[PDB]
C-alpha cells in the first residue's frame, strides 16, 4: 500500500496549476456514492427508476420521495442528499409555472433543465460582477425527463457543477459505472415503453446484487398522453413479476 | 463540511423520545431524571409541546434548542391559518420544521440543530392518524411508530417486534398500554421518569398526568410476573 | 462539536464555577436571594455597586454569577422586555416568560456560532399571580429549570448538599433567610463572613397586606441579620 | 519537493511579478476541446469540435450566437462562457436599443477585457477560466478576436485554442496569405477552417455530431450549422 | 553478543552463539521484526525513544553476510518511500523521521566503535565493510532528501542531520550527497527558489 | 479456557522452542473441546441454508437461520477486538471468511438489522497472523473456486489490499505472487466492469514495492503488447474501446503501473514512452479509453509541482498528446 497526494487538493474555488477546481471535481464523485437512479428514453415515453432501500416495516415507504413531479410533463429522479435538493426542486417547479403564466405554454425541457443549472451556478462567498448568493455547490445530481413538442421525449443529467448533457439513457448513483456500461450495451433507437419499463428493472436487479420488490424500487414514466405518473406499488410488481418470467426464457 | 453528523450525536445523548400510531389515535412519550431532589416540580413539565389545537411535537436533544423550533413552528401554524384559513396539515407542519433545520447548514454557514423531533396529530377533518420524524439533516419520514434519543435503538428494536400493520392498537386505552412498556426498557426508575400526551381526531389533545400513568405501570407489572 | 458536546459553552460554564457564589431559596410565603462579592481591596467602595444583585422590575430580580460587564448587557434588555409587556398588555410580565426571553438570547449565540457565548448564570426570583412565587436558573446553555432552592458559581457542588439537608417545604421566609446565610458557612473561601462581602434581597408577602414588596438590603440591614448568628 | 507560497489567490503577486492564480486559469483553456477561427475580408468562420460523454449522450455546444452580426466559440470552462456570452449578448442589445447601432466588434473586445480584469483584482473570486474566439462583421470589415481569461483580447486573422490547439495554429500560420484572400466565397472559407481544425486531430474523424460551424459577414448574418447541415464539408 | 565477539574475550563461557545472515536472529525472527517496524511506520505508529527500537536491526548486520538483510532493508525503504514525501503529512511523519535518524545514529554508532577496534588489530568480518556504508547511502538518500523539505521544520531537522552522520563514514558515495547539497545551495543563492520558501 | 497454564517453565520453553515458526507458541490457544463447540455453530448454520430457500428480507429476520447468524456475527466482532485475536485466527480460513461473505446471502437483509460485514471482513486484513497461517489465507483468497462469487469479488479484493499492507515484508516472494496473479486475473473478468477497476487500483500497491527492474519491465511488456502501435486503424479503436475486455485489462493494468510511481524525483524514461502508448487510447470515449484518461489525469496531477521540470523529459510532442485527457461535463 501507499499514499498519493497533490499540494492543491482541498483548495476552495481556486485553480490547480492545470485548471482544475478540485472542490467541484469532488462534488462530482459523490453522485457515484448515493442511491441508484436510472433513466431511459423511448419514442413512446421516458422511464425513471430508483432504489428505495427501506430500513424497516415501521417506516412506511413513500416518505422516501426520490422521484417527484415538476409540471405534468416533466419529472426528475435524484441520487444523493435528497434533503439538499428540496430547494433545487422548488426552483424548478416555480420556474415551470412561472413560464406557463408569462407565456401560455408548457416550458421546454431543455430550458427547464438549464434553469436549474443556472441556480446551482450561484456557488460562492465572494463574487464581483454579478452576485451569486448561496454557500456551496448543490450536493445532488438530477435525472430530468419529460416531453415538449419541439424535441420529442428527452432525458438530461444535471450536475451540481451547473452543466449538463442530454443522455438517451443514463444511470447515476452507487451502481452507475456498471449500470451505465450495461445501458450502453442494451439500448436501441427503437425501444417501446413496455420494453424499457423492464430494462430499468433488469439493471436495478444487477447493480443491487439482490432480488427486488416494491419496498426497494419505485418506477415512474412520462408519456405525452397521460403526463407524469409514478407507478403505485401494485403496478411496479406485475412489472417485476413480468420480468421473473421474461428472464426464465433461456 | 461534516458538522452535521456531530449534532446528530447530541440527539443520541438527550431525553429519550417515542411515538406510536393507532387505529384512530396517536401517542408520544419522553423525558428525564425525575427531580434532583430540590427542583420545582410544577413549572417545566413541558415534555410534549402543543403546536396547534390538533398538532403536537416531542424531541430528543438539547432542551434549550428545541424551544427555537417549537416556536418558529407554533407561529407558521398560525401564519398558515391566517393567510390560507386552513389549519396546517401534519405533513406540512413537519416539512416546514425539517425544512428549517436544513436551511441551518447550507447558507451563511451556521450551526445545525441538536434535536430530532417527532410530530403527531390528525389533519383537519380527515381522521387518519399521522406520525413523522425529523433530524438535524433536513429529513422527514413517516412512521407507523418510532423512537429517537438515548438508548433509542433498544426501543426501535422492541417496537419493530411488537407493532404490526395488520392489526394496529385500535382501542384508545390499549394504544397507550404499549407506549409505556416501550420506555420502561430504557428509563431509570419508572413512572416517575417519563410521561405522555394523547391526541384523538378533531383537535382533542389530552395530555396524561402522573395518576393515570400509575394506573398503567402498576397494571402492567401485574400481568408481567404471571408465569 | 466532537461527541455531541457544546465546547465554547462548557468553556464559559466552568468559567462560572470560578467567579462569584449565589443562592436562591423559595419559602412558602417569600423568596430569597444572596451573593458573595469578588476579591475585594480595602479601597474599593463597598456601597454603590450592587454589582451582583440587580432589580428587573418591581416584582422580579436576579442574582448573578459571571462577568459583570456581560450580564449588564443582558439585564438592560430584560428590564425592557418587562416594560414592553406592560405598554402592550397593561399587566405585569409573568416570570417564566421573562426567563425564557433571556434563555433564548443566550441560546442565540449557542448556535449562531459567529459571536461569543455568555458568561453569567442567573438565579431569578419573581412573583406573578399565575404561578405563586417562583425560582429559576439560567446557564449560558440556554436552559432554565425550576427550583425550591439553588446555587451557582464556585463551590456550587458543595452548597447544593447542605441545602438539600436543611430545607423543609413548610419553611417560612425568615427560616429561609437563615438557611441561606447558614449554608454560606461552608461555601466561603474567605474564613469568616462579613456584611461587606455580601448582597441580599427578598420578595415577601408585603410589609402590610396581601401583596408584594421587594427589598434589596442596604449594608446596615445585612450586619443586622448577620447578627442572628453569622457574626456578632 | 517544490511548494508555492504565492499561488493562493488572485490578490497575490509572485515575487517575480506573476499572478499565479491567473496563469493557472489561462491553462483551463487547454483542458477543453479544440476550436478554430479565421477571416477573409468578407467573412469570419468558426469551427469547433463538440465533445461527448458516452456514446449515449449529446455533444457540448461550443458556439453561441451573440447578435445577428456577432458570435463566439468557447474552449474551456462552460459556465464561465455562459456568463460571458450572456454579458456580451446584453451590451450588443443595448447598443442596439439606445443608439440603434450594431455594437462594434473591436469594442466588445475592449469590454470583455475589462469584465475579466475585474475578476483578477478581487479577493475571493477566481479568474475566468475559458477562452473565446469571437467573430463578427462590423462597420469596419470582417473581424476575429482571441479572449484569454487574463483580460488580454487580441485581434487576428486566425488562431486556435485548446486541446492540441497547436496543430491548427501552425497550419493557419502557413496558410495566411491564402485564406485572407478568400473574399466573396463563403463555402471556400469554411473548407479552409475545417482543413485547419483537422490538423489538430489524431486518427480522429469528424462527423455530423463532432462538427459545429458558424459563419458571418457582409450579407450573411451569424448562423450556426450543427448536425446534418455540416455534412457537406466532410 | 557483538560487543563481546570483538577484541576482548570472545566468550563469556560461550562463543557458542553464532552470528550469521541476521545477527543472532532466526530467518523468521528477523522477517517478523521487519514487518512490524513497517507496521509502525505505515499503519500503527507504535514506538517510543527510537534509539532503543533500532538496535536489533543495526546489530543483526553481518559484514560478510549482509546481502540477504540489505534486501530486506531496501524493500522497507521502498515501502516507507511515499510517507516521507513533503506533502503527505500524517500520524506517521514523526515515526519515520525519529527512526531514519535513530537508525543512522545507531549505525554510525556501531561503525565508530568497530573502527576504534581496528585500531587494536582486530578485524572480524562480522565488522561493517566499506560496502555497507555504500548501500546505506543508496537506500536513504531520496528518503532523506524528501524528509528535509518537510513542512514541519523540526521533522526536517531530523532528516537533515543525517547527512553529517553519513559523510563521517567517508563512503565512496560521498559525492552523491555533496552533489545534491551544493546544487540545492547554488540554486538558492541564484534565487531559483524564490517562489518556494522552504527550499531556500 | 484459553490460558495455557503449563506444568513447568522447562516443560513450557521446550514447547515454544519446537514451534514451526522460528517464533513461538500461539499465546492463548483455544482448547479442543471448545474448538469443537465453535466449529459446530458454524456448521449448524450451514445446515439451515434451506431455511431461506427463497424467503424475503421481511420473512428473513424471523427465521432461525438469521438468529443464529446474527449471534455468531456479534461474536466475531468482539473477538477481532482486543486480546482475543490470536484466538480467532485458526477459524478464518475455513469458517469465518466463508461466513461473513454471507452477503450475497442478501445485501438488503444487512441494512435492516444494521450489520456491516464488508467493514469487518476487510478489517480482518490487518491482524496478528503467524508465518504458517499466512500460507492458508493467501490460498483461500486467490481461490481456483473463485468465480464462485459476484461483486462480493470487489470485497475479497479489498481484503487482499489490506493484508498486503500488514503482511508486506513478511510474505515469501511465492505468496507475493499467488496474490499478484489473482489481482491481475481480475483486470480481465468478463461481466463485472466494477472490479476490473478495483483490481488496477490495487495492482499499484504491489508495484510500489517492486523496485527490482526485471519483474517490472516484464509486465510493462505483457500489457503493452495488447495495444502497442496502430495495431488497428482508427475506426477499429472506437469499436474495441467500448467492448473488448482483454484490452480493458491491458490498459487498466499498464495504467496502474504508471500510477505506482507517483514521485520519482527525476523521471524514468519508461513513463513518457508508456504514456505515449496510452494517449492514442485516451482519445476514444469508450470504456477502456475512459480508464486510460483516468490514468493520464491522475498522473498529470501528482506530477504537478515537479512539472516545471518533468516537461523536459517529454521530447515527444506527445506533450500535446496529453491535453484532452480530463473531461467532465463542465469543460468544453
Amino acid at each position: 500500500m501507499f499514499l498519493t497526494r497533490s499540494e492543491y487538493d482541498r483548495g476552495v474555488s481556486t485553480f490547480s496549476p492545470e485548471g482544475r477546481l478540485f472542490q467541484v471535481e469532488y462534488s462530482l464523485e459523490a453522485i457515484k456514492l448515493g442511491s441508484t437512479a436510472i433513466g431511459i428514453a423511448t419514442k413512446e415515453g421516458v422511464v425513471l427508476g430508483v432504489e428505495k432501500r427501506a430500513t424497516s416495516p415501521l417506516l412506511e415507504s413513500d416518505s422516501i420521495e426520490k422521484i417527484v413531479e415538476i409540471d405534468r410533463h416533466i419529472g426528475c429522479a435524484m441520487s444523493g442528499l435528497t434533503a439538499d435538493a428540496r430547494s433545487m426542486i422548488e426552483h424548478a417547479r416555480t420556474a415551470a409555472v412561472t413560464h406557463n403564466l408569462y407565456y401560455d405554454e408548457d416550458i421546454n425541457v431543455e430550458s427547464l433543465t438549464q434553469s436549474v443549472c443556472d441556480l446551482a451556478l450561484r456557488f460562492g462567498e465572494g463574487a464581483s460582477g454579478e452576485e451569486r448568493l448561496m454557500s456551496r455547490p448543490f450536493g445532488v445530481a438530477l435525472l430530468i425527463a419529460g416531453h415538449d413538442a419541439d424535441d420529442g421525449y428527452q432525458l438530461f443529467h444535471a450536475e451540481p457543477s451547473g452543466t449538463f448533457y442530454r443522455y438517451n439513457a443514463k444511470a447515476i448513483g452507487s451502481g452507475s459505472e456498471g449500470a451505465q456500461a450495461e445501458l450502453l450495451n442494451e439500448w436501441h433507437s427503437s425501444l417501446t415503453l413496455k420494453e424499457a419499463e423492464l430494462l430499468v428493472l433488469k439493471i436495478l436487479k444487477q447493480v443491487m446484487e439482490e432480488k427486488l420488490d416494491e419496498n426497494n424500487a419505485q418506477l415512474s414514466c412520462i408519456t405525452k398522453q397521460d403526463g407524469f405518473k409514478i407507478y403505485d406499488n401494485e403496478k411496479t410488481a406485475e412489472l417485476i413479476k413480468e420480468l421473473k418470467e421474461k428472464e426464465a426464457a433461456e | 463540511i461534516f458538522q452535521v453528523e456531530y449534532a446528530l450525536e447530541a440527539v443520541k445523548r438527550g431525553t429519550c423520545a417515542v411515538g406510536v400510531k393507532g387505529k384512530n389515535c396517536v401517542v408520544l412519550g419522553c423525558e428525564r431524571r425525575s427531580t434532583l431532589k430540590l427542583q420545582d416540580t410544577r413549572i417545566t413539565p413541558s415534555k410534549v409541546s402543543k403546536i396547534d389545537s390538533h398538532v403536537v411535537l416531542s424531541f430528543s436533544g438539547l432542551n434549550a434548542d428545541s424551544r427555537i423550533l417549537i416556536e418558529k413552528a407554533r407561529v407558521e401554524a398560525q401564519s398558515h391559518r391566517l393567510t390560507l384559513e386552513d389549519p396546517v396539515t401534519v405533513e406540512y407542519l413537519t416539512r416546514y420544521v425539517a425544512g428549517v433545520q436544513q436551511r441551518y447548514t447550507q447558507s451563511g454557514g451556521v450551526r445545525p440543530f441538536g434535536v430530532s423531533t417527532l410530530i403527531a396529530g390528525f389533519d383537519p377533518r380527515d381522521d387518519e392518524p399521522k406520525l413523522y420524524q425529523t433530524e438535524p439533516s433536513g429529513i422527514y419520514s413517516s412512521w407507523s411508530a418510532q423512537t429517537i434519543g438515548r438508548n433509542s435503538k433498544t426501543v426501535r428494536e422492541f417496537l419493530e417486534k411488537n407493532y404490526d400493520r395488520k392489526e394496529p392498537p385500535a382501542t384508545v386505552e390499549e394504544c397507550v398500554k404499549l407506549t409505556v412498556r416501550s420506555l420502561l426498557e430504557v428509563v431509570q426508575t419508572g413512572a416517575k421518569n417519563i410521561e405522555i400526551t394523547v391526541v384523538k381526531p378533531d383537535s382533542d389533545i389530552v395530555a396524561l398526568s402522573s395518576e393515570e400513568i400509575n394506573q398503567y405501570v402498576t397494571q402492567i407489572e401485574q400481568e408481567k410476573q404471571e408465569q | 462539536s466532537p461527541e455531541g458536546r457544546l465546547y465554547q459553552v462548557e468553556y464559559a460554564l466552568e468559567s462560572i464555577s470560578h467567579a462569584g457564589t449565589a443562592i436562591g431559596i423559595m419559602a412558602s410565603d417569600g423568596i430569597v436571594l444572596a451573593a458573595e462579592r469578588k476579591v475585594t481591596s480595602t479601597l474599593l467602595e463597598q456601597d454603590t455597586s450592587t454589582e451582583k444583585l440587580y432589580k428587573l422590575n418591581d416584582k422580579i430580580a436576579v442574582a448573578v454569577a459571571g462577568l459583570t460587564a456581560d450580564a449588564e448587557i443582558l439585564i438592560n434588555t430584560a428590564r425592557i422586555h418587562a416594560q414592553n409587556y406592560l405598554k402592550t398588555y397593561n399587566e405585569d410580565i409573568p416570570v417564566e416568560i421573562l426567563v425564557r426571553r433571556l434563555s433564548d438570547i443566550k441560546q442565540g449565540y449557542t448556535q449562531h456560532g459567529g459571536l461569543r457565548p455568555f458568561g453569567v448564570s442567573f438565579i431569578y426570583a419573581g412573583y406573578d399571580d399565575r404561578y405563586g412565587y417562583q425560582l429559576y436558573t439560567s446557564n449560558p446553555s440556554g436552559n432554565y429549570t425550576g427550583w425550591k432552592a439553588i446555587s451557582v458559581g464556585a463551590n456550587t457542588s458543595a452548597a447544593q448538599t447542605l441545602l438539600q439537608m436543611d430545607y423543609k417545604d413548610d419553611m417560612k421566609v425568615d427560616d429561609a433567610i437563615e438557611l441561606a446565610l447558614k449554608t454560606l458557612s461552608k461555601t466561603t473561601d474567605s474564613s469568616a463572613l462579613t456584611y461587606d462581602r455580601l448582597e441580599f434581597a427578598t420578595i415577601r408577602k408585603g410589609a402590610n397586606d396581601g401583596e408584594v414588596y421587594q427589598k434589596i438590603f442596604k449594608p446596615q440591614e445585612i450586619k443586622d441579620i448577620l447578627v442572628k448568628t453569622g457574626i456578632t | 519537493m517544490f511548494r508555492n507560497n504565492y499561488d493562493g489567490d488572485t490578490v497575490t503577486f509572485s515575487p517575480t511579478g506573476r499572478l499565479f492564480q491567473v496563469e493557472y486559469a489561462l491553462e483551463a483553456i487547454k483542458q477543453g476541446s479544440v476550436t478554430v477561427g479565421l477571416r477573409s475580408n468578407t467573412h469570419a468562420v468558426l469551427v469547433a469540435l463538440k465533445r461527448n460523454a458516452d456514446e449515449l449522450s449529446s455533444y457540448q455546444k461550443k458556439i453561441i450566437k451573440c447578435d445577428e452580426h456577432m458570435g463566439l466559440s468557447l474552449a474551456g470552462l462552460a459556465p464561465d462562457a455562459r456568463v460571458l456570452s450572456n454579458y456580451l449578448r446584453q451590451q450588443c442589445n443595448y447598443s442596439s436599443l439606445v443608439f440603434n447601432r450594431k455594437l462594434a466588434v473591436e469594442r466588445a473586445g475592449h469590454l470583455l477585457c475589462d469584465k475579466a480584469q475585474k475578476n483578477t483584482q478581487s479577493y475571493g473570486g477566481r479568474p475566468y477560466g475559458v477562452g473565446l474566439l469571437i467573430i463578427g462583421y462590423d462597420k469596419s470589415g470582417a473581424h476575429l478576436l482571441e479572449f484569454q481569461p487574463s483580460g488580454n483580447v487580441t485581434e487576428l486573422y486566425g488562431t486556435a485554442i485548446g486541446a492540441r490547439s497547436q496543430g491548427a495554429k501552425t497550419y493557419l500560420e502557413r496558410t495566411l496569405d491564402t485564406f485572407i484572400k478568400i473574399d466573396g466565397n463563403p463555402d471556400e472559407l469554411i473548407k479552409a477552417g475545417v482543413e485547419a481544425i483537422s490538423q489538430s486531430l489524431r486518427d480522429e474523424s469528424l462527423t455530423v455530431d463532432n462538427l459545429s460551424i458558424a459563419i458571418v459577414g457582409k450579407d450573411t448574418p451569424f448562423t450556426i450549422y450543427d448536425g446534418e447541415a455540416v455534412a457537406k464539408y466532410i | 553478543v557483538h560487543n563481546k565477539i570483538l577484541s576482548s574475550e570472545h566468550e563469556k563461557d560461550v562463543v557458542g552463539v553464532e552470528f550469521g545472515e541476521f545477527g543472532i536472529f532466526t530467518d523468521d525472527q528477523m522477517t517478523f521484526m521487519f514487518n512490524r517496524l513497517q507496521g509502525h511506520l505505515r499503519t500503527d505508529g507504535q514506538i517510543h525513544s527510537y534509539s532503543r527500537t533500532v538496535k536489533p536491526f543495526v546489530y543483526a548486520i553481518n559484514g560478510s553476510k549482509k546481502d540477504r538483510f540489505f534486501e530486506k532493508l531496501v524493500s522497507l525503504a521502498k515501502a516507507i518511500e511515499t510517507f516521507i514525501h513533503p506533502s503527505n503529512n500524517g500520524f506517521w511523519t514523526k515515526p519515520n523521521a525519529k527512526f531514519v535518524h535513530a537508525f543512522i545514529k545507531s549505525y554510525h554508532g556501531r561503525v565508530k566503535y568497530e573502527e576504534d577496534i581496528c585500531a587494536r588489530g582486530v578485524t572480524n568480518g562480522i565488522c561493517l565493510t566499506s560496502f555497507c556504508h555504500e548501500e546505506i547511502v543508496e537506500i536513504f538518500l531520496n528518503i532523506i532528501s524528501l524528509g528535509s523539505q518537510n513542512k514541519n521544520p523540526d521533522i526536517a531537522n531530523y532528516y537533515i542531520s543525517c547527512f553529517a552522520y553519513l559523510l563521517e563514514l567517508d563512503p565512496s558515495n560521498a559525492y552523491l550527497i555533496y552533489d545534491k547539497i551544493l546544487i540545492d545551495l547554488y540554486d538558492t543563492l541564484a534565487d531559483q527558489f524564490i517562489n518556494s520558501r522552504h527550499r531556500i | 479456557q484459553s490460558n495455557p497454564s503449563i506444568s513447568d517453565p522447562t516443560t513450557l520453553l521446550e514447547a515454544e522452542r519446537n514451534d514451526p515458526d522460528g517464533l513461538g507458541l500461539p499465546l492463548k490457544s483455544v482448547p479442543e473441546k471448545v474448538d469443537a463447540y465453535i466449529k459446530k455453530q458454524f456448521e449448524i448454520i450451514k445446515n439451515l441454508e434451506d431455511s431461506v430457500v427463497g424467503l424475503n428480507p421481511q420473512q428473513f429476520i424471523k427465521t432461525d437461520y438469521f438468529y443464529r447468524t446474527s449471534t455468531i456475527f456479534y461474536w466475531i466482532k468482539e473477538m477481532a477486538r482486543g486480546p482475543n485475536k490470536v484466538l480467532l485466527v485458526p477459524y478464518l480460513v475455513d469458517y469465518v471468511l466463508p461466513f461473513l461473505i454471507g452477503l450475497v446471502k442478501h445485501k438488503d437483509v444487512c441494512a435492516l438489522a444494521s450489520l456491516d460485514p464488508v467493514r469487518l471482513y476487510a478489517g480482518l486484513g490487518y491482524m496478528p497472523i503467524r508465518k504458517n497461517h499466512v500460507a492458508a489465507i493467501v490460498d483461500y483468497v486467490c481461490s481456483s473456486n473463485v468465480a464462485l462469487s459476484s461483486n462480493q469479488t470487489k470485497l475479497q479484493l479489498a481484503f487482499i489490499q489490506h493484508f498486503l499492507s500488514a503482511e508486506l515484508l513478511q510474505l515469501t516472494e511465492e505468496e507475493k505472487n499467488k496474490i499478484l496473479e489473482f489481482v491481475v486475473s481480475n483486470l480481465y473478468n468478463e461481466q463485472f466492469v466494477e472490479v476490473r477497476v478495483r483490481a488496477a487500483s490495487i495492482l499499484s500497491d504491489i508495484v510500489h514495492n517492486w523496485k527490482e527492474e526485471q519483474p517490472l519491465l516484464s509486465l510493462i511488456e505483457r500489457f503493452a503488447k495488447g495495444l502497442d502501435v496502430n495495431k488497428y486503424t482508427s475506426k477499429e479503436r472506437q469499436k474495441l474501446s467500448k467492448t473488448d475486455i482483454k484490452i480493458h485489462g491491458n490498459v487498466l493494468g499498464l495504467g496502474a503501473i504508471i500510477s505506482a510511481f507517483p514521485y520519482v524525483f527525476p523521471l524514468p524514461p519508461w513513463i513518457p514512452k508508456n504514456l505515449s502508448n496510452l494517449s492514442s487510447w485516451a482519445r476514444t470515449s469508450g470504456m477502456t479509453g475512459n480508464a486510460a484518461k483516468n490514468t493520464i489525469s491522475e498522473f498529470k496531477k501528482v506530477r504537478a509541482d515537479t512539472w516545471k521540470f518533468d516537461r523536459a523529459s517529454f521530447n515527444t510532442e506527445e506533450l500535446e498528446d496529453l491535453e484532452g485527457v480530463l473531461w467532465r461535463s463542465y469543460y468544453a
